[PDB]
Order: structure tokens, then C-alpha cells, then sequence
């Protein structure tokens, strides 16, 4: 729970347009003006909105933002690639005297068909086995958007514990790359018939498993 | 005169900014009028109140005074103009820049051919805390002098009981300079500048306290 | 018209305490100087501000008690220091504030009324708290499961960063060397993955070379079919 | 405060020691100094430190002061030394009372 609410993510493709709210209360949002940012992965974060509807310096007028009652918006017309970004709104707050943001909506800007991971998963090596740890390793490039969801089983137990996972990352090609990994005993790992790694990409999923064997 | 006495309009609150450079025979004064603006008083309030009166005018000349040193234009949450924090129309409160506030030796000649009133003031801060921060030195001190008079005053900061929340005060001063001769302000903190001076006139205008509404 | 400029990238261990520093370009005092952090997979968090003018801070309930924000107007530099950390407190730290000018500033106002949209900000400073001192990693070979991929584990280092080529860089096409994933050990790991042709695999050499200059290691690592 | 429905008139004074030895002696600090104010008033005293023609063997000296408050106004006494404090307040009227110099003896 942030003080404000966002949408977890919107959509559009290049061209088109879409709104992203956000949504607050009488002692936010209500009383207080509304400020926008664009984060990309990596550099600060950029204004684009402040006082609930001026653009700031530079910014095109295809971004815009608006406010009423206890709610906000900020609208995005003739999408192109590079708003695919993570949005966040803003404002002071007046009963904890400071400043609130919204959990973040993050943007898709589907300037390429939105694409299937490629999912590669290895089993512990035998040096590792030796060394009495085993790590499982499942590797996931070439999706867009970039977001993905990792679930983890032993044969077919969901298992929780032990679990590593990356945040995605731009790669070279401009869909997006991430890791996962699974820390286990080495009596844990060979006393299973097999592992699998599950990847969740909007609400698709595929799987890759591995055997002691 | 509506909600605003004859110094309130000469000062410039917000809500009597619609009184900027009237003129008349007779200005009436409400007994429900108010200030809503920063606290102030002003010592021989009734004369200067009395010599605004027979003058019978508010024209106002703005000019250019060098204020270079300083930050010009300070406001305060207990005078809104327009729903913003403002500050009086005819008045310039400076403040230090980049934590200097340098002596200011700034002067402003008559060379008109008739006088001019100008109406300046000095600030009380609440504590000294506010001194530090709105002048950068524990002291201020003023000297408005002319070729004929001179005025010089010391800041005295402490809390006041507070005034629309402000526990700090303003005092004004008022001068006069003829035709020949020359305004000297000399400050080194807690100076509230004018923006110009009013022009003075002689005639038979003055003022009376009534609540008689007004008849076509 | 101001830049920000921050000190380095940190490291610190649970308990500990850290300074980060912002440097202005130029005077930057009326107006306040914002704390925001972001926390891998998390979004921006802000965490309090200072209105210089006044020395005036105010601080998020999360971290009252072990945030303490000053400004130096003498120097033109701002600092944060968080108190007592722990791992939900690795984050890039930025600091931020207005471009804001006007005509007649507010000299007795509530503290809201200097805060304002951010077009200003820092580079960011990365912090990492971690119990781990420097390490150099630990390498395991990937074996090969019509393309194949086959890849090099760096298990287990810390800090960043990490360097990896294939046959001393002879090797290009097909690597993709994944961003590493930061361990609840506060270790750091990684992989590369090279796909190539599958019928090759029997003849051609496979060598991941992997440098972690921090620990001043690297290591060699033949990958082969199991 | 005045919360009463009538004014107050309050008497006040600075004392005026006559050396320094006296006002360190007094107050414990060099320089005294005292606001008193109102909503609508504010006077402030500097206490002046020196020698006075001596009036009943005293060299020292004290200044007065008054300060009326309306009701829905309050008292203010800020100082740092050299306040001769009021003990409380006048009452405040108005009518056909007056005052005259006069060396004539009353009689019935
Ligand atoms: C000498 O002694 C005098 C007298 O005691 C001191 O004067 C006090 O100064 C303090 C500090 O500012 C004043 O504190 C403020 O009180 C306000 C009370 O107003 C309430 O009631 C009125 C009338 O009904 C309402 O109009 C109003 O809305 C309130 O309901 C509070 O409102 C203030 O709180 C605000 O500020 C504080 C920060 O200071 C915030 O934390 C709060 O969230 C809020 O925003 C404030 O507390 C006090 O009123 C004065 N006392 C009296 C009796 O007048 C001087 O300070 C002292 N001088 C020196 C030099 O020390
Ligand atoms: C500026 O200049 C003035 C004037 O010169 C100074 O004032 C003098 O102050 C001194 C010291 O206080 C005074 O000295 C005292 O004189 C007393 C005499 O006063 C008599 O007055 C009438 C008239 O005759 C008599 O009827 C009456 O009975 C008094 O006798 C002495 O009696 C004093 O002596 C006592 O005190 C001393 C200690 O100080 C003891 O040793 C003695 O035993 C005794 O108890 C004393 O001598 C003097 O009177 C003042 N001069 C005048 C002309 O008034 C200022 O002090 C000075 N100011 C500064 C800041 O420098
Ligand atoms: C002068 O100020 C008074 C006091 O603020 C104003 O009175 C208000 O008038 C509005 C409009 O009718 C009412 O809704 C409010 O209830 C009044 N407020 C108070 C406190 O009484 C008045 O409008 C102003 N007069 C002029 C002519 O400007
Ligand atoms: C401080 O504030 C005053 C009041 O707004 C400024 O005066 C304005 O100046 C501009 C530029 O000449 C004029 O166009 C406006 O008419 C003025 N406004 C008013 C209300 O008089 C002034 O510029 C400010 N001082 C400085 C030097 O920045
Ligand atoms: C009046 O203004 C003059 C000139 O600015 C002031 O002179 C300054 O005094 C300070 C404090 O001693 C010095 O440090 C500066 O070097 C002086 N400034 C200049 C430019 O000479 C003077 O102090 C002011 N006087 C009063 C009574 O305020």
C-alpha cells in the first residue's frame, strides 16, 4: 500500500494513446498539487508534470496531466518507443507533512509484437556438487515487455525457499534480459526426480526442468 | 474606504489594491474595516494618516532603486494576494543573497519640481533565529536621511502576542523629500524599501469615520 | 541551471552507518532539497527533504530516528546519513530539488510551501549494505544441455564488477553475459551464456575468462559436455 | 491576559543603576533589556547604566511607564534585566473626574 494508488502497468501500441491515474485522498491529492516523473532504467528520474497540469521544460505537449477531487491523471497520445518507462505521480501530503508517491505504473509501448521469453535453465555442475552446495540456474532473455514472474518446483511441489531472482534488464536488442536462481543441499538435488523453473510473462507461462540424471 | 483604512490602501494590502492612485475630496473610513496583511503599526499613526488625508491622493510613481547585494521582494503566509503569499504593493521587503546582505549606501534625488512622500519600514523579527535567516547578521540597522532630516532605528526582535499567527511586527516611517534634495537609505539588514514615493498635493481633501452608506 | 553532482558509489555493513554527499553547482538554498531512493525491484521511495533556508527537514515515519539530513550553505552541499542499516536499505540514493525562481520569496511560510516538482537531480549514489567483505567468486562451468547453450556461473563475489570474455575475447557472437543478481549472502552473481551451433560441440574449445578486479581475481574456467 | 470586560492600565518602570558594578551587581549581566507589548502597542526600553546627581543620597534611577490593554488583548513582558514588574493593574474609567494645584484648606 502506497499512500497514492497507480495501476501496475498500461499499455498501448505506437500511435495510440492512454491514460494512467492515480488516486489518492482528501489529504494528498485533494488539497495538494499533482507532479509526474518518467524513470528509465538506470538515470534519475525527469518531471514531466507539476502543478497537477503544466508541462515542464522540453517536455512535448503529447504528455499531459490533469486532477480532480482526490484523483490524478497523466495521458500519453502518438506513443512512440522510448515512453516505455516506469510513471510515478506525486504530492505533499498534509497529515504526515510530507511527500507521498504512488506505487508506479509501468508503460508498454509496444513498438515490437510483444515477445515470448527465451528460457535456458542448467543443473548444478559436478564442481559445484563437490563443493556441497548445487545451484540451479535459469536464464530468461528476449521478452517484451519487461516483466516476468519466476515460480520454482521440485518435481511438481512449488518450492519458495532458496530463491534468487534479478530485476529485468535491457539487453543489446531492446527486449529484456533476467536471472534466477535456486540455492539447494546436494542431498536435496538428487533425491528429487526432477526440478523445474517456471517463467510468467503476461500471464503466459512456460517452464524448462532439469533431472539428476 | 469599504474594509480598508486610509493606511491599509497607502501601504498597499492585497484586498486594497483596487485604491491604487485614486484620488478624492472626502475618503471614508469603515469601522469594519481590517488588515489582512502583515502585522504592522505605525508611530504617529494619526499624522500620517492626517497628512495623507489632506493631500487627498494614493498616485503612486514606482522607481528604480540600485538593490544590488541583496534579494529583493520577501513575503509572508499572513499577506495573500490572488491566493499566493504576497507582501504590500508599495513596499520591498530585502533579504540577504547567497548569505551576504551588504551594507546598502543607495540613493534616490528629487529632481522633480514637486515633493515626494515616501513610505518605508523597518522589520521586527520574533527571534533571532529569523534574524540569521532573513538578513545573515544578528544586527540590522537603518538610516533614511535627507539634506533636512534623519531617521535611524534600531530593529528590536522578540515575540509579539501573534497577529493572524505572526509574532513578528513592522514599524513604518514616513519622509519627505523636496525638490533639490535627496533621499539616503543606509541599511544593513531589516529594511522594508519602498517601491517609490507617493506624490503630495495641497488642497481640501480630508477624512472622516462614518458608517453611512453611500447615496446616489 | 544548477547541476547535482554525488559522492560515490557506497558499501556498508548491517549496523553500520553511511554519509552520501551532493554537491551544487552553484547557490541552491531557497528552496528544498529532496531525498529519494529506489530499491532494486521497488519503486522510488522518498524519504524526506530539507529547506535550506530554514534548516527546516522533514522526514518519512520509516525513517525517523536514523535519517538526518544537513545542508551546508557554504559549501553548497547536501548530505544524507541513514543510521543502523539493513538490507531492505540497499537502494541508488538521489538527491533532487526545483529550478524554481520567483519574483517575491516567502519568508515565514509552513514548510510545504518550498517543495516543488523535482527537475533537478543527482546522479545517483549506489549503497550496499552487506555483511560480506570483498570476495573473489567462484566460477562453475555450465555444461551444454538445433542450437545449444552452454555458460560459465560466477557464484558468490562481491563487489561489483565483474568482467567476462570467451577464448580471450576471440569468442563474440552469441555471448550474452546476464546482469548479476544480488544474493540474501549480500554476495553478488552472475552468468554468461554463449549459444552456438550444436553439431560444433564436439570439436570446438569453450574457455570463459572471468576478471573481479575489486579482488584483484580471475579465473579460467574449460567447459565441456558432462 | 485581559479577559475582563473593563481595561487595565498597568504601571511599569526600567531602573537606571548607577555603575556597572550595580547592574552586574543587580541582574547578573551587563545589558538589561525590556519589551513590553500589546496586539495593538509595543514599547521597548534600553536601560542606560551612569551616574545621576544624587536625589536622596541615590545616584541610580527609574523610569516609568504605562501600557493600557483592551479586553481580547494580551499583556506581553519580555526582558533581560533592569524590569521593575507591575504588581497587577488599574482600573480604567471614565467620567467628570479631575485635578487641580491647590494650597486652600477643605472644609465642611
Ligand atoms: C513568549 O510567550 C508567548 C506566550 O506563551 C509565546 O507565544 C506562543 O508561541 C507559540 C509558538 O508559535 C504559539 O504556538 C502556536 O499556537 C497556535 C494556537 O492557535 C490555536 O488556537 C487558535 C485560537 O483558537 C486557533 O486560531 C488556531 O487555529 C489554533 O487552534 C497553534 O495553532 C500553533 O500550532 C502550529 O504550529 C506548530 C509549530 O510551532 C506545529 O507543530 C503545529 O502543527 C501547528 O501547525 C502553535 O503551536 C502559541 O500560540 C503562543 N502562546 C500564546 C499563549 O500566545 C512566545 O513564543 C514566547 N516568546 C519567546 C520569544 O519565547
Ligand atoms: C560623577 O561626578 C559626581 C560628582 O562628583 C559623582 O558623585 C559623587 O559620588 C560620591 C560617591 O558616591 C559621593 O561621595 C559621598 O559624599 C557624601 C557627602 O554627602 C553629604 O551631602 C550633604 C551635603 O553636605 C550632607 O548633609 C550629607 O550628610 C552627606 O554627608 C559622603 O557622606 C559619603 O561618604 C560616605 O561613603 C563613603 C564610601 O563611599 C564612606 O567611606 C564614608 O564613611 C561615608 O559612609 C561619600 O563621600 C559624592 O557626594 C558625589 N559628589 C557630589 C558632588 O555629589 C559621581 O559618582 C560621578 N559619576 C561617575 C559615574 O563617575
Ligand atoms: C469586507 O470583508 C468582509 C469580512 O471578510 C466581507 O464579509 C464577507 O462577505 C461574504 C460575501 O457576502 C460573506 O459570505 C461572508 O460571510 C463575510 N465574511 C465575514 C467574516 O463577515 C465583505 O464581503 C467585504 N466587503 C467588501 C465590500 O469588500
Ligand atoms: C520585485 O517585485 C516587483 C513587484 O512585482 C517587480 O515589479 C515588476 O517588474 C516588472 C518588470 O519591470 C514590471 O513589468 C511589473 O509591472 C512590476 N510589477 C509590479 C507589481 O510593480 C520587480 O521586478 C521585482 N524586483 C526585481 C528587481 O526583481
Ligand atoms: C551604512 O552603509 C555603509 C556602506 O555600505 C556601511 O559600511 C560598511 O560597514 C561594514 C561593517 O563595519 C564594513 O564591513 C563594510 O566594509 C562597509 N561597507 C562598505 C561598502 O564600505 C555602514 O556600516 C552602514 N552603516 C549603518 C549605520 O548601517
Amino acid at each position: 500500500q502506497s499512500v497514492l494508488t497507480q495501476p501496475p502497468s498500461a499499455s498501448g501500441t505506437p500511435g495510440q494513446s492512454v491514460t494512467i491515474s492515480c488516486s489518492g485522498s482528501r489529504s494528498n491529492i485533494g488539497g495538494n498539487t499533482v507532479n509526474w516523473y518518467q524513470h528509465l532504467p538506470g538515470m534519475a528520474p525527469k518531471l514531466l508534470i507539476y502543478s497537477s497540469n503544466q508541462r515542464s521544460s522540453g517536455v512535448p505537449d503529447r504528455f499531459s496531466g490533469s486532477k480532480s477531487g482526490t484523483s490524478a491523471s497523466l495521458a500519453i497520445s502518438g506513443l512512440q518507443s522510448e515512453d516505455d518507462a516506469d510513471y510515478y505521480c506525486a504530492s505533499w501530503d498534509d497529515s504526515l507533512n510530507g511527500v507521498v508517491f504512488g506505487g508506479g505504473t509501468k508503460l508498454t509501448v509496444l513498438g515490437q509484437p510483444k515477445a515470448a521469453p527465451s528460457v535456458t535453465l542448467f543443473p548444478p555442475s559436478s564442481e559445484e556438487l563437490q563443493a556441497n552446495k548445487a545451484t540451479l540456474v535459469c536464464l530468461i532473455s528476449d521478452f517484451y515487455p519487461g516483466a516476468v514472474t519466476v515460480a520454482w518446483k521440485a518435481d511438481s511441489s512449488p518450492v519458495k525457499a532458496g530463491v534468487e531472482t534479478t530485476t529485468p534488464s535491457k539487453q543489446s536488442n531492446n527486449k529484456y534480459a533476467a536471472s534466477s536462481y535456486l540455492s539447494l543441499t546436494p542431498e536435496q538435488w538428487k533425491s528429487h526426480r526432477s526440478y523445474s523453473c517456471q517463467v510468467t510473462h503476461e500471464g503466459s507461462t512456460v517452464e524448462k526442468t532439469v533431472a539428476p540424471t | 474606504g469599504e474594509n480598508c483604512t486610509l493606511i491599509d490602501a497607502l501601504l498597499g494590502d492585497p484586498q486594497c489594491d483596487g485604491f491604487q492612485n485614486k484620488k478624492w475630496d472626502l475618503f471614508v473610513e469603515r469601522s469594519k474595516a481590517y488588515s489582512n496583511c502583515y502585522p504592522y503599526d505605525v508611530p504617529d499613526y494619526a499624522s500620517l494618516r492626517s497628512l495623507v488625508a489632506s493631500s487627498g491622493t494614493l498616485e503612486f510613481n514606482n522607481e528604480s532603486f540600485n538593490w544590488t547585494g541583496v534579494t529583493q521582494n520577501g513575503t509572508s503566509s499572513a499577506c495573500i494576494r490572488r491566493s499566493n503569499n504576497s507582501f504590500f504593493s508599495r513596499l520591498n521587503w530585502l533579504t540577504h543573497l547567497n548569505f551576504k546582505y551588504p551594507a546598502l549606501n543607495v540613493t534616490m534625488p528629487n529632481n522633480e519640481q514637486f515633493d515626494k512622500l515616501y513610505i518605508w519600514g523597518v522589520h521586527h523579527p520574533g527571534t533571532d533565529k529569523d534574524q540569521i535567516f532573513l538578513y545573515a547578521q544578528s544586527s540590522g540597522r537603518i538610516t533614511v536621511s535627507t539634506k533636512r532630516s534623519q531617521q535611524a532605528v534600531i530593529p528590536n526582535i522578540g515575540s509579539r502576542p501573534r497577529i493572524r499567527n505572526i509574532p513578528s511586527r513592522i514599524s513604518i516611517y514616513w519622509t519627505i523629500v523636496k525638490p533639490g534634495d535627496i533621499l539616503l537609505i543606509n541599511s544593513t539588514g531589516n529594511l522594508i524599501a519602498p517601491r517609490g514615493y507617493f506624490k503630495i498635493r495641497s488642497g481640501k481633501s480630508s477624512i472622516m469615520r462614518s458608517d453611512a452608506p453611500i447615496g446616489k | 541551471e544548477v547541476q547535482l553532482v554525488e559522492s560515490g558509489a557506497e558499501v556498508k555493513k548491517p549496523g553500520s552507518s553511511v554519509k552520501v554527499s551532493c554537491r551544487a553547482s552553484g547557490t541552491f538554498y531557497k528552496y528544498a532539497i529532496n531525498w529519494v531512493r529506489q530499491a532494486p525491484g521497488q519503486g522510488l521511495e522518498w524519504m524526506g527533504g530539507i529547506i535550506p533556508f530554514f534548516g527546516t527537514t522533514n522526514y518519512a515515519q520509516k525513517f525517523q530516528g536514523r535519517l538526518t539530513i544537513t545542508a551546508d550553505g557554504s559549501t553548497n552541499t547536501a548530505y544524507m546519513q541513514l543510521d543502523s542499516l539493513r538490507s531492505e536499505d540497499t537502494a541508488v540514493y538521489y538527491c533532487a530539488g526545483p529550478s524554481i525562481t520567483e519574483s517575491h520569496y516567502c519568508l515565514d511560510c509552513a514548510a510545504k510551501d518550498y517543495y516543488y516538482g523535482l527537475d533537478v537531480w543527482g546522479q545517483g549514489t549506489t549503497v550496499t549494505v552487506s555483511s560480506a567483505s570483498t570476495k573473489g567468486p567462484s566460477v562453475f562451468p555450465l555444461a551444454p544441455s538445433g542450437t545449444a547453450a552452454l555458460g560459465c556461473l560466477v557464484k558468490d563475489y562481491f563487489p561489483e564488477p565483474v568482467t567476462v570474455s570467451w577464448n580471450s575475447g576471440a569468442l563474440t557472437s552469441g555471448v550474452h553475459t546476464f546482469p548479476a543478481v544480488l544474493q540474501s549472502s549480500g554476495l553478488y552473481s552472475l552468468s554468461s551464456v554463449v549459444t552456438v551451433p550444436s553439431s560444433s560441440l564436439g570439436t570446438q574449445t569453450y574457455i570463459c575468462n572471468v576478471n573481479h578486479k575489486p579482488s584483484n581475481t580471475k579465473v579460467d574456467k574449460r567447459v565441456e559436455p558432462k
